């Protein structure tokens, strides 16, 4: 058992509008596939029901979570959740600025403008309340007020512009000071009017049945490979099949890195809220999370909908990672895990760790010769035997599937010592690089695992005495047989 | 990658009784395999003619370097296979079984026997674990 929320809760903490989440069960039901989130700006639900546009991959600015703007993208970074982060702001902000360049006239920006509406949400949910009048060159203006200390805000009574000014004394996370001024949010363009910007919904990862994705291989391209006399051909060409259909992405221009099941889904979803009313557009813009891989974010909180159309909401990473686990990798679903996690980003040298099965193995698995070279070359960092690097190339050599398992066994755990030797007397010369030395006492240990367990499979230091180095050929390799029997 | 780099020039001082970083096209296979790589014999010839058009044979760095800048296009999708195997091993072993294999199998569609099974896990199987580990995966697939 693990401690998540489920239904209702669940649903709650999430973010994304009631209604827009169970059209969504439907969709995970008829596709048979797990569907993640990301948390949803929790002010941003209404705006995104009220059918205000969401935001694109083109606008990176975040939105706020306070103060009048709540919910938008604030052109000043400062009025957004990232508030008092000068380094964040700054990003923020720079990402605005190339927006509203890089892209003119598709994203701009304008006046925030609150209506009667908007004020009483957000007096509600206890944001901002509604204050007493003021009249500036002829102008009425109520106060807004808010538990900010840095900003005091006003809101225009004719057009309801909002603007905003630094208190006396306080100085900006930028170190700015300035008095009355529009707060200005991130717009899109639509049939030639800008129109405000919202969170959208973003997408932490998914999951669909193999049998989900079999249904996107050609019934020709795949009846061609299942009849193929020749098995290892036959494998790697449904392995294939399985990379080319599910696995594989690649880079599009708005909706970022994604598949082609990827893609569908995608506009099944927005087709999805579109049925029910949504008149804003598309509320899910892009790829997944897990291609994020240049500035890979990390939540606490991801909000799941099964093949069963129940809400599921983790509570920590490690809880996320247990859900997948359990559910999805481990039961016969397409999945993939961010290829940065257990790396350092190198966008936001952001550290996520992931649990990978192909790592625990590694300390019982001896290396393939590139990984024996690759390893020299990121070691080659901080700071002549190849025969090393061509027995780890004879350890696994394909050409291995015409001796019986015995035999397999037995020649294997002969190229092991061998290279298993060839460190040997490497560390045996001078300690060359200080910590070039670990890495061999480090083979050294993978590679003896390996070999004591080739052997137990069947019948080390023991055995590693009866044994030749001396001069070469087919000599040692002749007391060995013998040994093992 | 400056590793992409550091790697073939990683590989180049393993083997040349030369000191120049010019080695000949005798070992240039030599080192296209030690570094993950199995080039027939005809590729090898083609391919060392019209850029190493010479008349020498021998190859140092950026003849070299410029070489594998081609290769690595298409081929780099280790990535996928990478991520394939971790789909095939659904109880998170390191390896991938025959019951395992089966899984992924009957789900595609291709319902097949225990016989076949296990035929085809000791077909890809290298060392006789009865299993199936990532390096093997590999070669399985790119070999
Ligand atoms: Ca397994
Ligand atoms: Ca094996």
């Amino acid at each position: 058992r693990i401690d998540v929320l489920k239904g209702e809760k669940a649903l709650k903490a999430s973010g994304l509008v009631p209604e827009h989440a169970d059209a969504f069960k439907k969709i995970a039901r008829e596709l048979n596939t797990y569907i993640l989130f990301r948390p949803v700006n929790k002010l941003a639900t209404n705006l995104i029901k009220s059918g205000v546009a969401t935001k694109g991959l083109n606008v990176h600015g975040k939105s706020s979570d306070w103060g009048p703007v709540a919910g938008y993208i604030p052109f000043d970074q400062d009025l957004s959740k990232k508030h008092g982060q000068q380094l964040a702001v700054e990003k923020g902000n720079l990402e605005n600025k190339k927006s509203i360049t890089e892209h003119e006239g598709e994203i701009g920006k304008i006046p925030l403008k609150l209506d009667h509406l908007r004020i009483e949400e957000l007096k509600e949910n206890g944001i901002i309340l509604k204050g007493k009048k003021e009249i500036d060159n002829g102008k009425k203006y109520y106060l807004l007020e808010s538990n900010n200390q840095v900003y005091e805000f006003r809101i225009s009574d004719e057009n309801n512009e909002v603007q905003y000014k630094t208190k006396e004394g306080k100085i900006t996370v930028l170190g700015e000071k300035f008095n009355w001024r529009n707060i200005e949010v991130m717009a899109k363009n639509v049939e030639g009017v800008l129109k405000p910007l919202t969170a959208d919904y973003d997408l932490f990862a998914l999951a669909p049945s193999l049998t989900e994705i079999k249904k996107q291989i050609p019934q020709k391209e795949w009846d061609k490979v299942v009849n193929t006399p020749n098995s290892l051909e036959k494998q790697k060409g449904v392995t294939n099949l399985l990379i080319k259909y599910g696995i594989e992405r690649k880079p599009d221009s708005t909706k970022g890195t994604l598949s082609n099941w990827q893609k569908q889904m995608l506009d099944r979803l927005n087709e999805a809220v579109k049925y029910t009313g949504y008149t804003g557009g598309d509320v899910v813009n892009h790829g997944t999370e897990q291609d994020n891989e240049e500035f890979p974010e990390k939540d606490n909180e991801i909000f799941i909908i099964n093949p069963e159309g129940e809400f599921i909401l983790t509570k920590n990473w490690e809880m996320t990672g247990r859900f997948i686990e359990k559910n999805i990798t481990g039961k016969d679903y397409l999945y993939y895990f961010n290829r940065s996690y257990n790396k350092i980003a190198p966008g936001n040298k952001a550290y996520i760790e992931w649990t990978d099965p192909i790592t625990k193995a590694k300390i019982n698995t001896i290396p393939t010769s590139a990984e024996f070279i690759k390893n020299l070359s990121s070691i080659r960092r901080s700071s002549s035997v190849k025969k090393i690097a061509g027995y780890l190339s004879d350890y696994y050599n394909s050409a291995n599937h015409i001796f019986s398992q015995e035999k397999k066994r037995k020649i294997s755990i002969f190229r092991g010592i061998q290279a298993y030797n060839e460190i040997e007397n490497v560390l045996k010369s001078k300690q060359i690089a200080p910590e070039y030395k670990n890495y061999f006492q480090y083979l050294k240990e993978r590679i003896t695992n390996q070999v004591q367990l080739l052997l137990t499979h069947q019948k080390f230091k023991l055995l590693y005495k009866q044994l030749n180095f001396t001069e070469n050929e087919t000599d040692n390799f002749e007391v060995f047989q013998k040994i093992i029997d | 990658t400056e590793e992409q780099i550091a790697e073939f020039k990683e590989a180049f001082s393993l083997f040349d009784k030369d000191g120049d970083g010019t080695i000949t096209t005798k070992e240039l296979g030599t080192v296209m395999r030690s570094l993950g790589q199995n080039p027939t014999e005809a590729e090898l010839q083609d391919m060392i003619n019209e850029v190493d058009a010479d008349g020498n044979g021998t190859i140092d760095f950026p003849e070299f370097l410029t070489m594998m800048a081609r290769k690595m296009k298409d081929t780099d999708s280790e990535e996928e296979i990478r991520e394939a195997f971790r789909v095939f091993d659904k109880d998170g072993n390191g390896y991938i079984s025959a019951a395992e294999l089966r899984h992924v199998m009957t789900n595609l569609g291709e319902k097949l026997t225990d016989e076949e099974v296990d035929e085809m896990i000791r077909e890809a199987d290298i060392d006789g674990d009865g299993q199936v580990n990532y390096e093997e995966f590999v070669q399985m697939m790119t070999a």
